[PDB]
């Protein structure tokens, strides 16, 4: 009712170049999350066991 | 009392689940040491694969036992009966319930 849809069409966009300065401090972090989620692992297993 | 065969069969069984369970626990420390072996302190490390060993060797013999128990079964096949004499012992007991009552120097 709120609009006859036709809203979303393609589009193109460039690919932003890359460098050093993200993808490490991106992987790192990740690296810190999964590291988190083996915590978590850890103590949500000892709970259950 | 049952016989003993049952009885021991009983016991081998109870020692399966303690067995079990001990091989729960054992997953409980080893994944409890894991965790600060990836915290990054190597003063544990040797009693990593003291653990894994015996782990792993709770986990194996413990099914080898019960897959033998399993086995027992296969071989075990093959090898109100009580009222057909039931009657019969009442019957001994109310006599010597009578003797009692007949003899009156054993009633103290």
């Amino acid at each position: 009712k709120v609009v006859k849809p036709s809203s979303l069409n393609s589009d193109k966009i460039p690919y932003v170049a890359p460098t050093k300065k993200e993808y490490i401090e991106l992987d790192i972090l990740n690296k810190g999350w999964k590291l988190q989620s083996l915590n978590e692992s850890k103590d949500l297993l000892r709970a259950s066991f | 009392m049952q016989p003993p065969y049952i009885q021991e069969r009983l016991k081998s069984l109870n020692d399966i689940e303690t067995q079990l369970c001990s091989m729960l626990q054992e997953a409980s420390q080893v994944t409890f040491i894991f965790g600060e072996l990836k915290r990054g302190n190597e003063s544990v490390k040797p009693q990593f694969e003291n653990h894994v060993k015996q782990f792993y060797e709770r986990l194996d013999k413990s099914t080898t036992q019960l897959r033998k128990e399993i086995q027992l079964l296969d071989e075990n096949v093959g090898t109100n009966k009580k009222a057909l004499g039931q009657d019969t012992e009442k019957m001994e007991e109310q006599l010597d319930l009578l003797s009692a009552i007949l003899d009156p120097s054993k009633s103290k």
